[PDB]
RNA sequence: AGGCAUUGAAAGCGACCACCAGGGGCACAACAA
């Protein structure tokens, strides 16, 4: 599969955009109690439940704006350090400090996901991302749990003085799904393999990653296009309508339905679609990508090549 | 309905075909349950080291012997019809034997799991079901025209 | 066995993690009546029964997130105190208050399992963990027990009036299994023996530790890897599907089924795996880790080294 | 013997523990028909019969969590009241309500076995149990007995009506054995003699103490260790395994098999084990502890000291 | 239809139709909610494989065989001397069967979704509301009689 | 107050007097017999008025010279409470079923 | 040694109790270029 896809991409990063979007259609299933918060409560918003038929308002959870790109980005940076293409010790020629000056301005994170701190300018993320919405309503999709913190002697009092450590936190239930399109503009073929790698290789999302928030990303389609397809809210409202809200369906039946609503929507978008990887072509492509990410020689070759492409871009058009 | 409603009904309709105290005598719990009490007592009073088919034939003879001590107005299958001794005695024996098939192969063997421990903790409740079902039937059979 | 594995660990804790995950794949079997609760009832959640064949919905118990790290930490800290590396006395130079302002900022618990309160900052846990789910359905795996508390006179009415000392509680049955995958990100060899120590040496979980909730942790694999492997829920569902839902099988057969599903799940992960320790190689690993923890001179040599490594981390990269 | 063991214990109760467990490993043989019930039936649970061989299911009786700590505990409080170290009169300064707001904060019971309601906080037990299981199957370890309660006239009628005081109750048989471990955390030497004293001196367990439930606790071992050893269920499964599924064998033979299994299992636990008291060392240790509890001057000196040790704990670290 | 909610007053008035104690006697909670305690005990105690219609005859028989364990002062049907005793019993056994079917279908089946775990966690809460509803109904009768 | 009570709204009190089940020193096969018993119509025969009323069965009874070693106990007593309890142990003799016909015993305090 | 006769009524629990206290944020960061 990947041997044909190599044609679609550009040979090196351009200074201005040239169309060339690749859209990663996903369902993100919760597996273990995510927390998606700002301001101390689960992010939630009122929306129409579905596009044409079930036109009543409904409150759904929001996997807000950064929560679905920082996990990807940081897992890719860890890989760049495992492969030795970047380092985290001060006094090394390949340093990349996250969110400061001393960000590398040449590595795949700096070029694909962008930078803006200090001297030597700023770079727009070539990965385009969005806030995602729960397919079900907030009331069917969360629970509040209480947390204690007793003293190590095993009780909530330390001298007969009580310990003020009992609050409660709200967590998103398992098997709740967040439909998404994340989009990549002007990538090279290795840049596509890096970004796709982040989407398949990441597993944790919310607050309290150390204890919670494992998720299962099912990539349901890859679509090559001159520009952006439907919104994240629009895929969610289309998928809700296609089921009529009968959402208690096993995850395979739900992923197979998402593939069919996504193809219906793509045929109503003013976009030339060069390639539409779905179904048997996608579960071959995902297998050919698993074969890269399980092989040290293939992976070191492939991301080393990206490093050069991104460093070339840096000295020809970017910060150098 | 069948899988326990017919079991919990037939558990008493199969003894009403051969044993009936008429309720206007205001009879005892012990007098109404006389077939089921001696069937469940016979099932608990021996271990499962010998089979359910041995238990039916030994038990049916014991139940037919206890009803040979009952007064004949309590045995409707002899009282309520006028026909020859060897034929009224054969139907009374097949009503006693068929009641003992349900009592071993459904009530003990399936509903009580085939296990003496879950039957023994349950005797007072399967007795109170059968007690209530007998009056619910007998007083319906008497009074449904009123 | 362990003489080979020292080559795979970091020589000292790194400033940022470079993708050297060790995963502990284990079955937590109930031995005696644990209580996994919040909000006064056993935590339970609806899930698909298994991944592909058994697609019915199924309520299962949840060993919620901290209830399987906190016993790990508190058993480790006690060993740091037996070995005299840390101390409990409020005058001492090596004091560590748990879960409080006066926390240590440099001992092995603090660097491996983390801390947050006070001016010196915070440190994220190098141990990563998840909520775990009962392999079987909630209706066959729990029982409710009433309890009372008479006056010492042996009555409920010593005062001439009834005590109001009677209520009921729900407890998880014996032989109930919770599959779990703990993870350790960028540890030293001595940190690996400390964390593996806790997993093998801690025994008590949930509410009422002093009366109940002993468990038997069977480690079924250790996997050295370039990233995070499957979620607990995915392992639980894969193992239910592998068992065909007929879960009334011996513990030892459940552990070889767990090993032989886990290897097939690892084959589907976009992660490079450097050392999959299973079966006869795990038996000789665990028998070698036992003869560390059984020996006074060996354990005190090894964990003292961890102390220095963790102190060094604290004074070079951490809280200072 | 005990003259050597004084070195193993702490000099006063510590703020937080330090891995100075002592485990009492015992067989509890039934005499005089015990009742262990909760919802009006004897408590039983389905379990695997053995560990390696004998993998088949077996339902066994359970001496559910509290029913083995609180008979021990109350026999201790009574001795503290015989020696005059605590009191039952509401005018006395050393009063101790058992279960209430009214509790002492400072007697050996409160600091070893713990307390919970009040304004002065709470204290977790230092003596740790779990639920203990019949070595045999339930079918071969119980019998149900009818009971009646007639009028003094020697009849069930007083006005010619029937009194209706008839029922049957499920009783455990004699020579049924429950293998058990109780464990003690960071006690002093005198606290060890208090709880060991309770294990040996208390005889009646479960319901209807005034008429049934006398038991022969045979202590099989006392093991000093760096952590907690095997569960009660694991010891029952190991002992049924070693006894070949033919448990119908003499009480002394079952005790010597338990000493042999306990030592076989201890060699597989990742804990340092400082002292292991089995065989002739246990028979001699028991005899000199049996001597302490028979001499009024030694028992009053030793338990007077424990009182102070616990008043010191209470005033230095406890509820003040 | 609505019966998925709002049950509790009808559940208590349906046993108050055949069993009572006056609050002037200063009674126990155990003497107020006696019929519901026998009904909920029977539903929770008998094996969980049994379905609705066998429970009703057992639970009714557990309650008829338990109110006849008490004083006629507590039975405002058997205490009505105006009626012949077999017709008191025809009223008694239809009151118990109508209450106890509301306890097996409406309470356990509908309000508790037929799940013994849901019923068990909220048993004490159900009982409490029936004790208060009994007092509330007792305070209605003295209003309508004056 | 010594042997205990439980029904009522006034409370309950646990027995101060403690017992086990007692056990025969000798084995069952050496310490029992089963005896036939029959109940004729008082005209002196099993014929009630022409047909037999059935009333014969056998019952199993323990022999004399069979010993049940026992230890009773009494807690938190007064001296007059002990004189009552030791009194009842010394004074009572009819133990088993069928008091009106059998089950006289002698308690030897050892 | 015979015929005969292996039981019988009733009772199938009753009272009370269905919790108790105490905790319900703790630290800091509010922009960086």
């Amino acid at each position: 599969m990947l041997d044909s896809l190599k044609s679609q991409f550009q040979p090196s990063f351009p200074r201005l955009a040239s169309g060339h979007y690749v859209h990663f259609l996903m369902l993100r299933h919760s597996q273990s109690f995510p927390v998606f918060q700002t301001d101390g409560v689960l992010n939630t918003t009122r929306t129409q439940a579905g596009l044409l038929e079930k036109t009543d308002q409904l409150s759904r959870l929001v996997m807000f704006k950064r929560k679905q790109t920082t996990p990807e980005r940081l897992a890719g940076r860890e890989l760049l350090r495992n492969l030795g293409l970047t380092s985290a010790d001060k006094s090394a020629k390949n340093l990349c400090e996250y969110n400061g000056e001393g960000s590398c301005k040449q590595c795949p994170d700096c070029i694909l996901y962008g930078f803006a701190i200090g001297d030597s300018g700023s770079e727009r993320s070539k990965v385009y991302s969005d806030s995602a919405f729960s397919l079900g309503a907030y009331e069917q999709s969360h629970r509040s749990f209480t947390f204690n913190a007793p003293f190590e002697g095993g009780t909530m009092s330390e001298a007969g003085v009580m310990r003020s450590a009992i609050n409660e936190l709200d967590h998103i239930l398992p098997e709740v799904t967040f439909p998404t399109v994340e989009s990549l503009r002007d990538a090279t073929y290795e840049g596509f393999i890096y970004v796709l790698g982040n989407l398949l290789r990441t597993k944790r999302y919310g607050a309290q990653e150390s204890r919670t928030g494992t998720m299962k990303n099912h990539l349901v389609g890859i679509v090559f296009a001159d520009g952006e397809i439907f919104s994240n809210l629009h895929l969610t409202q289309a998928l809700y309508d296609q089921m009529g809200g009968e959402l208690n369906k096993p995850i395979s039946e739900l992923c197979e339905t998402a593939a069919t609503v996504a193809q219906d929507l793509l045929n109503k978008e003013p976009v030339r679609k060069s390639e539409l990887i779905f179904g048997a072509h996608l579960d071959t492509l995902l297998q050919e990508v698993n074969d890269i990410y399980q092989n040290d020689a293939e992976l070191t070759k492939l991301l080393g090549s990206l490093y050069q492409q991104t460093q070339d871009y840096a000295t020809e058009f970017g910060a150098l | 309905m069948t899988e326990k409603l017919k079991l919990t009904k037939r558990l008493v309709e199969e003894y009403r075909r051969f044993y009936q105290v008429e309720l206007s005598k205001k009879p005892s719990t012990h007098a109404i349950l006389l077939p089921l009490s001696k069937a469940l007592e016979q099932i608990l009073s021996v271990p499962d080291d010998w089979d359910e088919e041995e238990l039916i034939l030994q038990g049916s003879g014991q139940l037919q012997a206890a009803l040979d001590r009952q007064e004949v107005y309590t045995r409707p299958i002899i009282k309520d019809k006028s026909v020859a001794y060897e034929t009224r005695q054969l139907q009374e024996l097949e009503a006693i034997q068929i009641f003992m098939t349900t009592c071993v192969r459904d009530l003990f063997g399936e509903m009580c799991k085939g296990d003496r421990a879950i039957l023994q903790e349950q005797r007072n409740r399967i007795k109170s079901g059968a007690e209530f079902a007998y009056r619910l039937l007998a007083l319906e059979a008497q009074q449904n025209q009123n």
